[PDB]
Order: C-alpha cells, then structure tokens, then sequence
C-alpha cells in the first residue's frame, strides 16, 4: 500500500517519505513490465 | 503480548508467550544472521477468472 | 508481529529448491588415548611404575 | 546478494526511488493593468 | 523473599517487618499470626 | 445474524406434513414430491400467502444430506469450579488480601483483544474456615458480577455445600449473609450466562472468561493462592435464537435483500420458526450440471427445519417421507 | 522502644546494641543483663 500522494505540501511530511521508501524496499522484487523481459531472460542472454 | 494467537494463560497472568525470552543476536556475526527468502524473478501471483 | 518480520534483511535466490550453507569448526585439536605400552609391548595400568 | 544490507565484497545496497507525486496548483487568471488582456 | 532489617524490643507489637523481643520470647511476623523461636 | 453460504443457502420451515400438494391449507406445512423415476426431488411449501416450490433438486447431483438433532446444535455454558488450594494453606490466612480477577476475552467486540476484567475481594480474618470464606467470595464476586447495574450478564455464580454437591444456591448482589447458612462450603462455581438476543440484528454470541488468581505470602514466598478446573457442564443455551436467525437470512435468497432498509418503504415477510421452541435441521446439499461442454459445478444446499419434541417426531416423520419419495437413505436421527 | 539492628557472632559479649549469637544461644541485652532466647 503506497501511501497517498494526493496531499497539501505540509502534509508530505519527514514519516511520509519514509512510507515512500519502505515501501521500495519491499516491492523491490518487482520487476514486471509489460513493455521488458524477464529478468532471468535477459541474463541468459549476458 | 498478543492474546489472539497466544491462546495458554499463564497462572501469573496474561499468555503464557509473554513469558517467553528471546535473545536474538550473541555478538556481531561478521554477516546477516536472520534474512528472509525469495527468489530472482519470481513476482507474485494474481491472476482472475471471469 | 509485521513489525517484528521487518526487522530482517531479505535474500533472493535463483532457484525454488533446498539450500544449504557451510559451517565449520576449528582445525587444532586433541586426540584421547586409548593404551600405553612400555617397550615390549604389555599395557602400562595404573598400578604400575614408571 | 539481492536485497541484503551489505555485500561480502564490501558494498552497500543503495536503492533510489524516483516516483511522480501529484502537487496541487492553481490557475490564476489575472488581468494586465495596461490593456485589457 | 523477606528481608527483617530491624529488631525492636518492646511490650507491644511493632511492625509487621521487624522482630518484637520480649523477656524469652523472639516473636516475628508469619502466616498472619506472631511466631515465636525457642 | 449472516452466515457463509455454499453459493446459495435456502431454508424451509416444516410445521406439518400433508403428503399433497392439494392438502396445503395451513402456513408452514411441506410437501416432498418427486415423480415415478426418482429423477428430481422438490418440496413445496404453503407460505402464508400462496404455495411456493423448491429448487428442483436433481437426484443424481446431490452430495450429502445429514440431518442434525437439536441437542447437537446447543451451546453449553461452560463451569470454573474455584477452590481453596490445599497446598498453599488449607485454612484461609489470616493476614493476607485474597483476590480473584475474572478476564473476559470477547466484551463488546469480537476480537480476543476487547478485554474486560472484574474482580472479587474479600481479606482473610484469623479464624475463618473455608466454608466461611466462601460464603464471603460469593458475595463478594456476585456484587461486582451480578450486579443489576452492569449492562451485560456477565457469569452466574454459585456455591456448592459438601453435603449436596451437586444442587447449586445461586447467590446475586441482593444477597445478604444471612441467606447462606452451611458450614460445609467448598467450592465456587462461575457458569457462563446467556447474553441478549435480537432477530436478525444481534447474534448469538457469549463472552468467554478465566478466573485468575492473584498471589499471597504464605511463608514469605509469594505463592498463588487458588486453583480453577473447568467442570462438565449442565446449562445449554437451546436451538430457539439460532434457527430464527438462520431463517432470516435464507428467507433472502427468495425474496426481498433489504429487511427494513428506509421505513414507510418496506416488503414485510412473515417467519415462521418460534423462537422459543428448538427445532431440528436436515440439509440436502446439491449442484446442477448442464449436459454439455459446460461441466463445472454450481453447488447449492437446501435447509428443512421441524419443530422438536425430544423424541424428534416431526422431523423423523419428514426423513420417512423424503426417502420413500426420493430414494435417499437419509439417516434417521 | 529500643531499636537493634546488628547481630553480632562472637565468642564474647558484644556491644549492647547488638545480639550475642554463639552456638545456639541468641543473647540481647534486656533489664541489664544479656537474656537467653530459646
């Protein structure tokens, strides 16, 4: 759940960017697009 | 504390997994002790049927 | 208890099998006896002299 | 290692996050003093 | 698991958490009631 | 109350049995009709403003049918029988602040996390025996327990004299010492009580509760002071506020979703189980297939529900009727 | 009224303000003298 964007400038506080990056850092095994490869593709290919 | 899942009381009060002590880490093990797995390439599932 | 699991690191891996790691121990060592014979060859017991 | 704080070659994992907020801004429809535009 | 830091010696009951001493008596408070040695 | 349904949940209330469809003239009777083949079998109901019919239920497409008594379906108050412990001091001591904490788990939420905790206390006197000091707890216990202040019924509290024990004397806040006379009081017993109930609004639910003890120094060691085993029970809430909350929500599928949702505007349905009788409950859980391509399942399940007299008169005369009609050995209960 | 707090393991008499412990006797000063407790 990525916190809500769609906020006044003060309410974008030091916590909020934060939430921000705990969030990256646990949907960082993310890695579907639908435009790109797998990630195991390409590095069969390298 | 949580009296959901811990289901024994303790005769001294409260559950009995509030008695439990853990020590987590003995010393600097030079590496990550404690992590948890997943796999390269591997997103999780969601797929409907409609 | 989510609060408790984000206090870990996370490790991916290539492949959905079993893994394993490698531990070990020391190198130097003790080695108990097992009998002393003196110069023919009959066991030294404890009542014996030197 | 793939999400591990360190490396065993002694690196450390740097994750940058780039990602579109949404700020709110107004349109102000002002009139120039001189003529009326 | 009962500390007696004070013995008082006196005719009458001190406290609960010290001694009361009297001619040939060493009374001490246990199990609700005034315990004595000897 | 709402239930989780198998894709659908249907009941019908069985009042009488009439065996035809021309002899439905009363609100409440079924009829289980089926043909020569024992290809489909379907009940119809008198409802009170017409008869009405079953989904027609094929008979090679069922896949249980088990009906359940009503003793089966009684929630039985559970019992914490609370004694002296003969370890610590068969006599109460006669210094000490003798405590009991009664922790409740579900006070009005649901979750084990809405706690509520009440207590009793009574101080231990020198020459007090133990039938005297139960004779003080109860009192004690059913100030704060029973009280006729408390919004909820919280437990019922008794004791039990040596001579009886097994007749119980209930004690309240309105009793006095004076009521209680027996020198052969050993134990106390906290039995769990039904909380209110309303139709289609408040299910049945109870609030859970253990009797904790709090420590006493007995020889300078703090040691806890009681002992609590839970004891067989002997009150069961019956099956009258369970099968009137389940006719009400399964009067929905066939009918009106909303109940009484905006008020000058709504579609009254008349129910027909009492809630002050207990009543017996057969199931006959079903699916339908079309004979084609299309081969995944839709399950279903149909509730009957007859009144109850101990020995299950009606209900076994509705399983005599479904299988010679159906050709299901649906087993008599 | 009088308030003692030490006890003293000694072959002789201590100071008054104490308890004489030797073997098995518990002695205190009371009326003048060091009184037996047993």
């Amino acid at each position: 759940n990525f916190p809500r964007q769609m906020l006044p400038f003060s309410k974008k506080t030091k916590q909020w960017r934060k939430d921000c990056l705990l969030w990256a850092n646990q949907k960082t095994f993310f890695n579907y697009s639908l435009v790109r490869k797998s990630v195991i593709h390409k590095k069969i290919n390298y | 504390d949580d009296p959901v899942r811990n289901k024994i009381l303790h005769p001294m009060g409260g559950v009995a997994f509030s008695y439990r002590y853990d020590i987590w880490y003995i010393g600097t093990m030079d590496q990550p002790n404690i992590f948890k797995c997943k796999i390269k390439g591997d997103n999780e599932y969601r797929g409907y049927q409609w | 208890l989510d609060t408790f699991l984000n206090s870990f690191p996370t490790r991916e891996f290539e492949d959905d099998n079993e893994y394993y790691w490698d531990v070990i121990g020391s190198s130097r060592r003790n080695i108990p006896l097992v009998e002393a014979r003196d110069e023919n060859g009959v066991v030294v017991a404890a009542n014996a002299a030197n | 290692n793939s999400l591990l704080p360190y490396d065993l070659a002694g690196n450390l994992r740097v994750l940058r996050l780039y990602w579109k907020s949404k700020r709110k801004i107004l349109k102000v429809k002002s009139y120039d003093p001189e003529t009326g535009e | 698991m009962k500390t007696l830091r004070t013995l008082k010696i006196s005719p009458n009951a001190p406290d609960i958490n010290s001694v009361w001493l009297y001619k040939g008596t060493m009374k001490y408070f246990n199990n609700g009631e005034w315990e004595t040695i000897g | 109350m709402v239930i989780s349904i198998n894709q659908v949940r249907q009941l019908y209330v069985a009042k009488a049995l009439k065996a035809n469809t021309a002899a439905l003239t009363t609100a409440g009777d079924i009829v289980p009709k089926a043909d020569t083949a024992k290809t489909t079998l379907y009940f119809q109901s008198m409802s009170p403003a017409g008869i009405v019919a079953s989904d027609k239920i094929n008979l090679k497409h069922v896949l249980y049918a088990k009906a359940t008594p009503s003793e089966a379906l009684a929630h039985k108050l559970v019992r914490y029988s609370v004694t002296l412990d003969a370890d610590v001091s068969a006599t109460p001591v006669a210094g000490q602040n003798y405590i009991l904490r009664l922790a409740f788990r579900q006070y009005i939420g649901l979750s084990e996390e809405d706690q509520y905790f009440k207590y009793g206390e009574v101080i231990a006197r020198s020459g007090m025996t133990a039938s005297d000091f139960y004779k003080k707890m109860a009192i004690s216990l059913a100030k704060n327990l029973e009280n006729k202040t408390e919004s909820t019924p919280l437990v019922n509290i008794y004791l039990i004299s040596a001579a009886a024990a097994s007749t119980d004397v209930p004690v309240t806040s309105a009793t006095k010492e004076s009521d209680l006379t027996a020198t052969d009081y050993n134990q106390i017993i906290i039995e769990e009580t039904e909380q209110p109930w309303v139709l289609g609004m408040m299910p049945q639910a109870f609030i859970p509760f253990t009797p904790q003890f709090l420590t006493i120094t007995v020889d300078g060691e703090d040691r806890l002071w009681g002992v609590a085993t839970v004891v067989t029970p002997t009150k069961t809430v019956p099956d009258g506020h369970l099968i009137a909350d389940l006719e009400y929500f399964c009067m929905g599928a066939r009918g009106d979703i909303y109940r009484g949702m905006g008020y000058p505007n709504i579609i009254k349905t008349t129910y027909l189980v009492d809630p002050g009788a207990v009543y017996d409950v057969l199931d006959i859980h079903y699916f339908y297939t079309g004979s084609n391509e299309s081969v995944q399942k839709s399950e279903k399940t149909i509730t009957l529900v007859a009144v109850d007299d101990g020995s299950h008169t009606a209900m076994n005369a509705l399983i005599g009727a479904i299988n010679t009609a159906s050709g299901l050995t649906i087993a008599t209960l």
